[PDB]
RNA sequence: CGACUCUUAGCGGUGGAUCACUCGGCUCGUGCGUCGAUGAAGAACGCAGCUAGCUGCGAGAAUUAAUGUGAAUUGCAGGACACAUUGAUCAUCGACACUUCGAACGCACUUGCGGCCCCGGGUUCCUCCCGGGGCUACGCCUGUCUGAGCGUCGCU
RNA sequence: CGCCGCAGGUGCAGAUCUUGGUGGUAGUAGCAAAUAUUCAAACGAGAACUUUGAAGGCCGAAGUGGAGAAGGGUUCCAUGU
RNA sequence: CAUCUAAGGCUAAAUACCGGCACGAGACCGAUAGUCAACAAGUACCGUAAGGGAAAGUUGAAAAGAACUUUGAAGAGAGAG
RNA sequence: CGCGACCUCAGAUCAGACGUGGCGACCCGCUGAAUUUAAGCAUAUUAGUCAGCGGAGGAGAAGAAACUAACCAGGAUUCCCUCAGUAACGGCGAGUGAACAGGGAAGAGCCCAGCGCCGAAUCCCCGCCCCGCGGCGGGGCGCGGGACAUGUGGCGUACGG
């Protein structure tokens, strides 16, 4: 009878809080027996619930979070957590496109003088 | 012998590795030889043991041609508890006896998709060093 | 000059060093305008400066500067050298052209303290005992 | 204290040498990794020399030595010149080339 | 008397616990952690005592940022990508 | 008698103890243990009765 | 670490290190007082075909 | 004394949390080589940092 | 005769030497050679059914997802878990998340106090109270807007 | 472990040596500053010291009383050992 | 006479590496040794603070870790296993 | 006697960016002792070393001669062997102390300013569309803004152009 990742996605936004709020109701419950005695049964639930809270919303989050990324992706300005996160190092490297360009000068002399295959006999 | 660069024939780095071994692996080394009818009908030698499979113990106190059945693989031990394969303590209960994988051999597999998938996996890479080396 | 910040001029030790006065700091003043125009814009690279003018007391220097992640310099070769990582803060470890006078380098019998690219190569070179395998 | 006769030896060991001292124990790694490096070069240029480019036959300076040739960094721009080579070529084609080398004969 | 009488007047407190590494040794009336100088934007570090640096260097704590970034930098800092779907 | 989050005010105990108890409060008292934990003392209103509230939240 | 581990030995002598082993493993008795149970060898310069 | 601020009462929360004595299945466990709780501390042996 | 004392031996104490062992060090070598305002290092406080330390983790807290793996974890209990209308455990780790201090950033701290813009509730729009969310540090670059000058001018 | 070679962080009674352990001293010095205890009972295996009652005393309001600041940090309160 | 052309700029390789990640090895040490740290070690503890800083490894193949009887209030014993 | 242009300044929680702090074995720039040796001690030595401050990177620094030489000449830098405990410095005492040539490891060269020519040929930013996403580039369009003649770009730099 436990909640599985998989069959969350499929979910819309009102039952995944729909579900998450049962499991809440359900945890203050059994924290209730915990200090109430309760029973071995009941206390170990609760690990189950709490791990099951989390399944619940780690996926509202990666929902959430996939659904950003689609609507910020073309366009030119992005949220600094929707950016990639390498390395500050990294972040402030040259780009591919400005680390190979080269001046009309370097470019003249590699068309003038390329570097040619050759081989010298004994 | 080894020539490997990139393994090690330490001592303590292996005696290390073995008793700080994941779970995942503490399966692999807890591996039992199949008996000669199996080896026989499955192309294979040795078998990581499982829950739900009957062995017979080969070395120990415990030797002899019973057969018992495995109710409990205790990797942090590095032992297995067979049924019979017990004791009586003091006060008057039995406790099982942890032996070793090593020393005893399957006389049945416990059987499901995962076991034979592994089981022709083994195969497969012998028969293939077979036709190498033929 | 540089007089030595000793508390009344007490350099306790032995009277080789008891100079205050007529005490010469070793860089010229134009690599300290640089340090401080470079240590105040952070974010700027120090590429040379000059000479605009001087008092009794002060001395008046321009110094040249570059923000390395303005396109107009990461979108051009031969100004793409500066936006690197090694090159930041050049005044304070002596690679400008005000900074780098000071350091004795040079080529010939007149520069012989920095062969190896510094006074402390040159040093750790000379002193340094190498203890071959075989010897 | 000097000890009837002997050397009069002056050591250069009062500069705490200790904490600069360099020992060889990697001249064995050392060697294999530059010969690593040779190979890889040369299979990088295949067909290509693997010492390099040709380089120009040199009088050693001095009068201990200028009995002796050896071989210079690069052909003068007059060598090449005479040579029909371009000066922008011939580093193309496996020949170095120095512009600040003259010939005095 | 110097000694055991003078002891029994002290109950004001010259330091109390750093904001800035958790040790007791902020002056309250100085202002400044006598250990790391905290108001000061740079940790206090001294070459004179190595057996002070390996005490609070990098490592002995807990390292949550750094341990990823030396698991992340083994594939290169590889980012929006997941494992193949099974 | 509740113990609640070290970070929550008087008025947030307010809001919660109604929302999730269907339930009015007259007035929340407030203190910290000497263990860390927060403890608020949640008197009801004269038409609510705490007994029964109590046995159907459990705490009998 | 500088405790001079390595020794140079010059080569004439390594080389008439090599020549003194390699006569030696010819005499029969110096290889018996080595212990290595030449009892039943048919030759000492013991030497086979290149098929090995 | 009795006027204390929040965070010297909640560092006192916590040095008296963890002076209890080890759990007595903590010794069962397999390797455990633990025998008592030597980080224990009496109010009147030993006196906290602060 | 016994006590006492001394020597030696047997046995028993006290003590932890010796010996055997070694998931530890020391040294050398190799390959990589990667932190941080997208909040580092460090610190604090919390997080387990039973849990003080260590370890791990961050209110999703001794862990979520994903992938590999393939029946455990284990001190006790509990409940899972057809291993196919998909799975224990462990490993990996690329998704998500990541409390408070700390360069630490609204101001200030051995305390506490603001301001601006939205949202919800008591209001039943007008702005008072409560809650939630987002902003509010310094230096500096390009640009923008708003300006200052008995600075230099032009036209009237 | 023997033998042939090789190499040392290779031999202890001392250093008011270092660390650890143990003696005689020795059942010794001592458990002597601020007047003082006694009777009966209870619990209890066990009472000079605990509790209750009775008696005799002391602090004598500038207290050996009742409450705070600093400091301590759970020493507070019940039950049990 | 020779030689270079200062007072502007960039540039890989060969070189360094007692910190870091991950490895391999050794005529090294073997629990007073070897890192201070083989272990809940920069921990316990000390100092207002800067800072100082230990001790501490080994049942057994397997807990099979002594059921049960008996004296004692128990610690602790005698049997038994 | 206001309105404009420019210059020099100012404010903004303005649009978009960047720096700070840590580690620091190795590297770069400074500052910088005394113990010690000299059988005393002050110059000297210790030592441009310890301590102190700043700044980096996977290496750093150096580096393509205002060089070495004096030869029948070599030819950027860096590292190794040697030169060499030498030339030289030094109460010429104690002590200190390189370089060139030679042999190797590696080997790689170049760019501006200036002088000139070319209708500023140049660059940044903002909107629109298309190809893409994977660190955000390419193409086309704008009587769209700005920088810039107080000088952008192409050619060109002593080896000459
Ligand atoms: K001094
Ligand atoms: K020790
Ligand atoms: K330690
Ligand atoms: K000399
Ligand atoms: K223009
Ligand atoms: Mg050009
Ligand atoms: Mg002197
Ligand atoms: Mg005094
Ligand atoms: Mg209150
Ligand atoms: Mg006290
Ligand atoms: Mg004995
Ligand atoms: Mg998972
Ligand atoms: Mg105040
Ligand atoms: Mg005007
Ligand atoms: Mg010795
Ligand atoms: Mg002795
Ligand atoms: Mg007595
Ligand atoms: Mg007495
Ligand atoms: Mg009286
Ligand atoms: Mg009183
Ligand atoms: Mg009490
Ligand atoms: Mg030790
Ligand atoms: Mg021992
Ligand atoms: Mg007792
Ligand atoms: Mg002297
Ligand atoms: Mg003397
Ligand atoms: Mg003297
Ligand atoms: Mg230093
Ligand atoms: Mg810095
Ligand atoms: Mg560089
Ligand atoms: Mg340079
Ligand atoms: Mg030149
Ligand atoms: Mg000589
Ligand atoms: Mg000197
Ligand atoms: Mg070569
Ligand atoms: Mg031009
Ligand atoms: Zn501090």
């Amino acid at each position: 009878a436990k909640i599985k990742a998989r069959d969350l996605r499929g979910k819309k936004k009102e039952e995944l809080l729909k579900q998450l709020d049962d499991l809440k109701v359900e945890l203050s419950q059994l924290r209730v027996a915990k200090v109430t005695g309760g029973a071995a049964s009941k206390l170990s639930k609760i690990r189950v619930v709490r791990k099951s809270i989390a399944r619940v919303l780690t996926v509202i989050n990666q929902t959430q979070k996939e659904n950003l990324r689609k609507f910020y992706k073309g366009k030119k300005y992005k949220p600094l957590d929707l950016r990639p996160k390498k390395t500050r190092a990294m972040r402030r490297r040259l780009n591919k496109h400005e680390e190979n360009l080269k001046t009309k000068k370097q470019q003249r002399k590699e068309r003038l003088y390329p570097l040619r295959k050759y081989a010298v006999k004994a | 012998m080894k020539f490997n660069p990139f393994v090690t024939s330490d001592r303590s780095k292996n005696r290390k590795r073995h008793f700080n071994a994941p779970s995942h692996i503490r399966r692999k080394i807890m591996s039992s030889p199949l008996s000669k009818e199996l080896r026989q009908k499955y192309n294979v030698r040795s078998m990581p043991i499982r829950k739900d499979d009957e062995v017979q113990v080969v070395r120990g106190h415990y030797k002899g041609q019973q057969i018992g059945k495995v109710v409990q693989v205790y990797r942090k031990k590095y032992v297995i508890y067979i049924e019979r394969v017990q004791r009586e303590k003091a006060n008057g209960t039995t406790v099982h006896v942890g032996i070793h994988p090593s020393k005893v051999v399957i006389t049945r597999l416990k059987l499901d998709k995962d076991r034979k998938k592994i089981l022709e996996r083994k195969a497969k890479s012998r028969q293939v060093g077979k036709e190498k080396g033929k | 000059g540089r007089k030595r910040p000793v508390p009344k001029g007490a350099t306790y030790g032995k009277p080789v060093h008891h100079g205050v006065n007529q005490l010469k700091f070793a860089r010229s003043l134009q690599s300290v305008a640089e340090e401080r125009a470079g240590r105040h814009c952070g974010a700027l690279r120090v590429l040379n400066s000059y000479w605009v003018g001087e008092d009794s007391t002060y001395k008046f220097f321009e110094v040249i500067l570059i923000d390395p992640f303005h396109k107009a310099i990461r979108r051009n070769p031969d100004t793409q050298w500066i936006t690197k990582p090694v090159h930041k803060h050049r005044e304070m470890r002596g690679l400008t052209s005000a900074g780098r006078k000071s350091r004795g380098l040079g080529k010939g019998h007149k520069f012989h303290h920095t062969i190896g690219g510094s006074r402390r190569a040159a040093w750790r070179r000379r002193n340094t005992l190498q203890l071959h395998r075989y010897r | 204290a000097p000890s009837r006769n002997g050397m009069v030896l002056k050591p250069h060991f009062h500069k705490d040498w200790q904490r600069r001292v360099a020992t060889w124990f990697n001249q064995p790694a050392r060697k294999i990794r530059r010969r690593k490096a040779r190979q890889a070069k040369a299979r990088r240029i295949a067909p290509r020399p693997a010492s390099g480019p040709i380089r120009p036959i040199v009088r050693c300076p001095t009068v201990r030595y200028h009995t002796k040739v050896r071989a210079g960094r690069g052909f003068s721009l007059e060598e090449l010149r005479v040579a029909g080579i371009h000066k922008k070529v011939a580093r193309t084609i496996g020949i170095s080339v120095d512009p600040r080398r003259r010939n005095k004969s | 008397t110097k000694g055991t009488s003078s002891f029994g007047k002290r109950r004001n407190k010259t330091h109390t616990l750093c904001r800035r590494c958790g040790s007791k040794a902020y002056h309250l009336q100085k202002s400044t952690c006598g250990k790391c100088g905290y108001p000061a934007k740079r940790k206090r570090k001294y070459n004179w005592s190595a057996k002070a640096k390996r005490r609070n260097t990098t490592g002995t704590g807990r390292m949550r940022h750094l341990k990823i970034v030396y698991r992340r930098f083994r594939h290169g800092f590889r980012e929006g990508t997941t494992p193949k779907p099974k | 008698v509740f113990i609640v989050d070290v970070k929550a005010n008087k008025h947030q105990i307010k809001q919660a103890v109604k929302k999730l108890y269907d339930i009015d409060v007259a007035k929340v008292n407030t203190l910290i243990r000497p263990d860390g934990e927060k403890k608020a003392y949640v008197r009801l209103a004269p038409d609510y009765d705490a007994l029964d509230v109590a046995n159907k939240i459990g705490i009998i | 670490t500088w405790r001079r581990w390595h020794r140079r030995v010059n080569t004439t002598q390594k080389r008439y290190a090599i020549c003194s082993a390699l006569a030696a493993s010819a005499l029969p008795a110096l290889v018996m007082s080595k212990g290595h149970r030449i009892e039943e060898v048919p030759e000492l310069p013991l030497v086979v075909e290149d098929k090995v | 004394s009795s006027h204390k601020t929040f965070r010297i009462k909640r560092f006192l929360a916590k040095k008296q949390k963890q002076n209890r004595p080890i759990p007595q299945w903590i010794r069962m466990k397999t390797g455990n080589k633990i025998r008592y709780n030597s980080k224990r501390r009496h109010w009147r042996r030993t006196k906290l940092g602060l």
